[PDB]
């Protein structure tokens, strides 16, 4: 694996920080990672889970 | 003309996923959309979604987004195809429940070409069955449809077979190895409450013919490869054969 | 493919010419005209979002435009791009249009919104595609030969090239405020608002609900929609929210550049006749055509000329 | 071809923005004073003057530089190779070889050796540029030596490297009245001109 | 959302009559309609588009009508190949909606089916299972109900059933019903006499059986 | 979004004239029309005319020609402008008749921008009131309404107040200086067949407290800045009070 | 002329019901309609433009339908904020025209009116004048008729009528009427006794008072 | 034709009688379509691309289309010292002259 | 405005032929079609056919 930064907490980059429906729950909280994970390789794994992979429901 | 063809037909366990594929070929037009439409076992007919297979842009109804992936393969990138044009589409259904059971069609859509209008569907493929159920493959019980003293000689009559508690519907059945055809019935299918199938088959006859003339039922199952070609003589508590 | 348009939304930006020589803030403001494809295709970035019907749902029949404080919808049918004369559009996704254009010194893009109002943006832009091969030509020919060139491929499932978005800045609006009874009502309309004053009151602030501020005229006050849930591209035409920005994570952009062959005409055979130690040639150009020649020896000497009409050369 | 990256300009209401440094390949930055930008709904700033705008920009390789690029090479001496047809007693046969005067190739139990040729001339000069099918003798500027608006105004050691040299003479300019844009001045791509 | 409807949910017309299949939308559609047919056991095909234009391969028997909330399909004469399911489709809105299906049926003079009953076989009763069967032959029309009257007790609800469509013989219908039984039930019951009941038939029809013999 | 603001309400002698001024601001669009509509109280809603503030080009419903003029003010707005946009517009109502007494609305009309066609009224001012009559600015008759010969307990009985004989309609009233709130109905207006107004205010009560409670009411009016306060106890041919 | 009409002059219903208001025009306007809501002490606000498009920020509840000469506004389930006056408007020709308007009203259980009456007071009587009041209080529905019936005879040549709407909390109407003359004419009678005729009452009601007490 | 101002209509001559059509289908075109910036009575303002001819036209209420096509050398004079094609975002201001929008 | 003129009335045996003719004048429009219609007094009114006289190019019921 490899580990994301949330604010102080960490989680595996394929996994969500918060679920279900990450952005649809809390836009101004979903800001927190997308502030600063821009330099990290895990950004497009985190983005898929948070915003695109399977329209926040089932499987790709 | 254009032909639409989609691969196979299927039966699968709940919670699994399915991937249908489609070819469109031989049309004179190019940027057309391919759409997927689904028909229940006797309930209605629905648009799921579609794609324009050059762009790979996809559209869905709100019920199927996040259940489904619709996608296509790049056909040719060079500014050519004086050869006949073709495009290939695929649909995935995920986290299946019994109520997702239907026949699925790909169809050609003129919506983008007609000034980015909403769709009307111009050509359809032959359709594919996708079946969701817990039951595994099982061979039939193959009983004679037993006659009795319930009318006796001289009347109108029928002699028959009852096929029970198998799975998949291709228990394709016939009479006298093809030598009989008039006055027959074989029913469509019955979905058993156990998640299995049953079927009724009969030949109508003069009641004097039973237990003296020869009548035979050809139970062939595609699953389990059964071939129960047999005669169906009178036996209810009495005994009889010709 | 690319449902990131869930978070990121269209915007108004300043535009230099809206069809009458006036500038204004426009929903169609051009950001950048990409121009690397040697086949002469343009990739255009624009303030609309095309292919999404609001409610963050992909739909090829519509586009969404920023309408004052919130998105609203219109047809993909009525979008156009025009140079000296109307262009064809060969692909459309998100903030990006592909187009093929006739040669010309200005570019404009526009559409008609749901109310039948029409909007457009115009930039000076020197569209003049570089010649492939050795002949200038104006449409691809019925017969010819193939040469290598480069094109924006039409696949929207793109890769490697990227764009950024930010928490978009406070939107100032003089009509959040109304003046009555010697007081200012701030009306808010379910937005998150900031207000400020010097009106004989110092007590500025955020709000999430309407209120009065007393004993004042509205020009002694200022207000903006101050907080957003949805992101914008970090265009040089919109002010940054903070000294170091925010939300700086990426999004992918469609239509990747790819190598491909295209067809060029072959000029018809010259009529040639031989003299005493020389060749005489008539030439028959349908369009400006390059001639070159060299000696097959230890100096080439070498000359070339473009020709534009029938000539005789010795 | 280079691209110029220009982030959204920061505007400080009611004070100076501090300027700051950054290490990027042709980075330039300014603070402008006495701005009063309007957006569509109103003035953006809370006071009529004493606002400032920070503005900053730098060059990068374009997204296209995977495909639309040209290569500057030094060219050293050459591996001569040859292809030959020979006829004997109605055996019409072909052979392929290096010109090194050894590397004997056998066919139909005949055996062939070729070269080296007496000439040591080659058309390629010591410096060359290649684009696609086209290749040019030209005395291109050494790495880090290239001027604005000419071939090599931006250079990279390899197509994939991030160590962009660039010399575009980018200059930022005063934002126009009432308007939020970032104007600038810069030599157009020396590559696009060379094409 | 938009919702779709027809006046005839099914349409009984003999061959050589004129069809007038008729359609409603629950909201102000304005052209952007189509008509389809589906042959039983086949994929659908397009007949009419916009509202009134027929497709390239389609005989001049068909024509469309109506514009707003209301539409129709006319077939100038019913033909033996044209007996099919028919559908509207709406596309004035993103929710591309099909209109329910409706079936054209050969209208005919009515006739009661002959009734047969069958017990479970010796093979079936040695296999630990049972099902008594009720068979109706050549009914016209098809809206009838069946009941088993076993030991004079009225029953019907625990039955699994199917029907066969209009006959290639004479456009009648044939029907099958089976009663849910464990082995002991067929031995406990003594007399069977299942019946057919309908509005268009003039009285019930039945055949009766003292068990096993 | 956008807003329109217009002159305060006004009162005038018939056969004179009056001008209503409108201002609009803050929308993105540049060249809309501004249009005037009017409404005799609940009796209808009439479009009168408009202008395009860029072109002038005054345009009228034929019913108002001769009885009205419309104008707008052009300004030193540059070809670039670079502000929130603004406009100023007017109706001059002239040769006034008492039937002109109505609320007048300014509204934004998109007709020019929507392909030079007619349009709906997109955004509206507050509306403003024109009153036309010959009457003088009389302050009210403010007498206390006397409760009737009392029906006594076991139910509910009469209690209230009356105001009469004023010009300029905008009076206000208040029981116990706002200490009574619920149970108050105030009947909004009456016209006394010759320019003067009237009002009544009432308090439905159980019969417990006549001649007993300090029921008192304020009356306020704008002419001469007149203000009044009174008790409402039984006094007619005789008296009974707290 | 294009003559407009709104069929319900009023619509009464309880919150959560479908409101549906209907409009006619004497010749085809062919789209070019719009719908507004109007509130007491305000100018109108836009709901729908063309036949069917929601105006800026209008939520979801409202929808517009129709074409040619016939149109409707529907509310999916009426919220307690939506009770208002409502207008159609035409813009097919230079005489832009609004409808007569419709009021949308909270339907509630019935309540009948109570009747009150009041004498003149000393300030009027010193001013040569007498003024007398009649009330109906706090009732629903409101379609009552009233007369002054002084010494049983109709008084009207001096006497006005006034109304108040549904109260926002109580959901009831009320009436006020005044009789006013010279103090010497007010003495011409001895039975000041106003009447009411109403739909929630079983029979007309009256209450009586006498001058000089 | 009833002598009202209207802004949505124009009137033209149909044999011996005045008749009406929409302002919505008026056009002017040099070498490519021009913007029309204001209109009143006999007079039109337009902004037009460089071209050697001018045409003006409209569509009648009968759906008949009419047009007229003079030779006219349209080539706007340069302002300042650069032969620019459309107005930029960034630049200087120079004094010039325009037909004002007013119908006063 | 405009007028159409046409040749005077005809009387004929069955199995004979007729060359009916007309002229148009005074219109501002150049490219109008000319069309022929008929009625018997015991019938409605029917279009037979027409031409655009510049081209020829006849069109018929």
């Amino acid at each position: 694996p490899v580990m994301c930064l949330l604010a102080n907490t960490t989680f595996p980059c394929s996994q969500p920080p918060c679920t279900p429906c990450c952005y649809e729950k809390e836009p101004e909280e979903t800001l927190r990672m997308l502030e600063d994970n821009v330099m990290r390789p895990g950004y497009y794994q985190l983005l898929q889970a948070s915003l695109t992979c399977s329209p926040h429901r089932q499987r790709r | 003309q254009v032909q639409l063809v989609q691969s196979g037909a299927e039966v699968k366990k709940p919670g699994s996923a399915v991937k249908v594929s489609c070819k469109a070929s031989g049309g004179t037009l190019r940027k057309y959309a391919i759409s997927w439409l689904r028909q229940a076992p006797g309930q209605g007919l629905e648009w799921m979604g579609g794609i324009i297979p050059i762009f790979g842009t996809a559209n869905y109804a709100q019920k199927f987004q996040g259940r489904v992936t619709i996608t296509a393969d790049e056909s040719t990138t060079t500014p050519y195809t004086t050869t006949p044009y073709t495009s290939t589409a695929y649909i995935e259904l995920t986290s299946l429940r019994s109520e997702d059971t239907a026949v699925y069609y790909c169809a050609r859509d003129l919506g983008p070409l007609t000034g980015y209008s909403y769709s009307y569907f111009d050509y359809w493929g032959q359709g594919t069955l996708v079946t969701v159920s817990s039951a595994s493959t099982k061979g039939p019980s193959v009983f004679p449809l037993a006659p009795s003293s319930k009318s006796t000689s001289g009347g109108t009559a029928a002699l028959g077979c009852l096929v029970k508690d198998y799975f998949p519907e291709p228990v394709t059945v016939s009479w006298n190895s093809g030598a009989l055809t008039s006055g027959v019935h074989t029913f469509p299918a019955v979905l058993q409450s156990s998640g299995l199938y049953s079927l009724s088959s009969v030949v109508t006859v003069p009641s004097s013919s039973l237990g003296t003339q020869t009548y035979i039922c050809n139970v062939n199952h595609k699953p389990s490869n059964t071939k129960v070609d047999k005669k169906v003589e009178p036996k209810s508590c009495d005994k009889t054969h010709t | 493919n690319f449902n990131v348009y869930k978070a990121i939304r269209p915007y108004l930006a300043h535009c230099p010419d809206c069809g009458e020589g006036h500038s204004c803030h426009s929903p169609v403001a051009l950001e950048r005209i990409r121009n690397e494809a040697t086949d002469g295709t343009l990739k255009i970035q624009v303030s609309l979002q095309i292919g999404i019907k609001t409610d963050d749902s992909h739909d090829w029949t519509k586009l969404r435009y920023m309408d004052n404080h919130m998105p609203a919808d219109a047809e993909r049918a009525r979008l156009f791009v025009r140079t000296s004369a109307p262009c064809t559009i060969t692909g459309t996704m998100g903030h990006f249009i592909l187009a093929r254009c006739p040669k010309g010194e200005t570019l404009t893009v526009g559409f008609t919104d749901g109310r039948k109002i029409s909007h457009s943006c115009t930039h000076p832009f020197h569209h003049d595609p570089p010649v492939i091969g050795r002949e200038k030509f104006h449409s691809r020919p019925q017969h010819g030969r193939e040469l290598p060139c480069s094109t924006y491929a039409q696949s929207t499932a793109a890769t490697a090239e990227e764009i950024e978005v930010h928490m978009p800045p406070d939107t100032p609006d003089r009509t959040l405020m109304s003046q009555q009874s010697g007081n200012v009502k701030i009306t808010v309309n379910s937005q998150t608002v900031r207000y400020k004053c010097n009106c004989g009151d110092s007590n500025e602030g955020l709000t999430t609900t309407d209120k009065v501020i007393n004993n004042c005229k509205v020009d002694q006050c200022h207000a903006a929609v101050t907080n957003h849930k949805k992101w914008q591209y970090n265009s040089p035409l919109v002010p940054r929210n903070a000294e170091l920005g925010d939300r700086k994570g990426k999004v992918h952009i469609p239509f990747p550049l790819a190598n491909v062959t295209c067809r060029v005409p072959k000029a018809r055979n010259p009529t040639v006749t031989y003299g005493k130690n020389q060749v005489i040639m008539l030439l028959y150009p349908d369009h400006p055509t390059l001639l070159s020649y060299r000696n097959m020896g230890e100096e080439p000497n070498y000359q070339e000329e473009w020709v534009t009409h029938k000539k005789e050369i010795r | 071809e280079y691209k110029t990256v220009i982030p959204s300009p920061y505007v400080k209401c009611c004070g100076t923005a501090e300027c700051k440094d950054k290490s990027l390949p042709d980075y330039s930055c300014k603070v402008f004073t006495g701005v009063y930008p309007f957006m569509w709904g109103g003035a953006y700033c809370f006071c009529d003057t004493e606002n400032t705008q920070l503005s900053e920009a730098h060059v990068e390789k374009s997204e296209s530089c995977k495909t639309e690029f040209a290569s500057a090479y030094r060219a050293h001496t050459a591996s001569a190779s040859a292809k030959l047809r020979v006829l004997y007693q109605g055996n019409n046969v072909t052979v392929s070889a290096y010109a090194n005067g050894d590397h004997a190739v056998t066919v139909k139990d005949a055996k062939f050796i070729v070269g080296p040729m007496s000439s040591a001339w080659t058309p390629f000069d010591n410096k060359i540029v290649v684009y696609k099918g086209d290749v040019y003798n030209m005395d291109y500027p050494p790495f880090g030596a290239g001027r604005p608006g000419q071939f090599g105004d931006i250079q990279s050691r390899t197509p994939e490297s991030e160590d962009v040299y660039a010399n575009t003479q980018l200059v930022l300019q005063r934002p126009s009245a009432g308007t939020v844009h970032v104007p600038y001045s810069q030599a157009p791509s020396g590559f696009k001109y060379w094409l | 959302e938009i919702v779709m409807t027809q006046s005839p949910a099914t349409l009984s017309l003999s061959p050589g009559e004129r069809a007038t299949l008729s359609c409603r939308a629950s909201q102000s559609v304005s052209s952007y309609l189509a008509w389809y047919q589906q042959k039983p056991g086949q994929a659908p095909r397009l007949l009419i588009y916009d509202a009134s234009n027929r497709a390239t391969g389609i005989p001049d028997r068909f024509s469309g009508s109506g514009s707003g909330t209301d539409f129709t399909l006319t077939i100038s004469r019913l033909e033996p190949e044209d007996f099919a399911v028919y559908y509207c489709q709406q596309y004035a809105n993103s929710r591309r909606t099909f209109g329910q299906g409706t079936k054209v049926e050969i209208k005919r003079t009515v006739a009661a089916p002959s009734v047969f009953i069958f017990p479970p076989s010796d093979e079936q009763l040695k296999s630990g299972t049972a099902s008594v069967v009720c068979l109706l032959n050549n009914f016209y029309p098809r809206e009838a109900k069946v009941q088993w009257k076993v030991d004079n007790a009225l029953q019907s609800g625990n039955s699994q059933e199917s029907v066969t469509e209009q006959d290639s013989k004479d456009s009648t219908y044939s029907l099958s019903s089976t009663l849910t039984l464990s082995k002991a039930d067929y031995e406990k019951h003594k007399v069977y006499a299942c019946e057919v009941t309908h509005q268009g038939l003039s009285s019930p029809v039945t055949k009766s059986f003292n068990r096993g013999e």
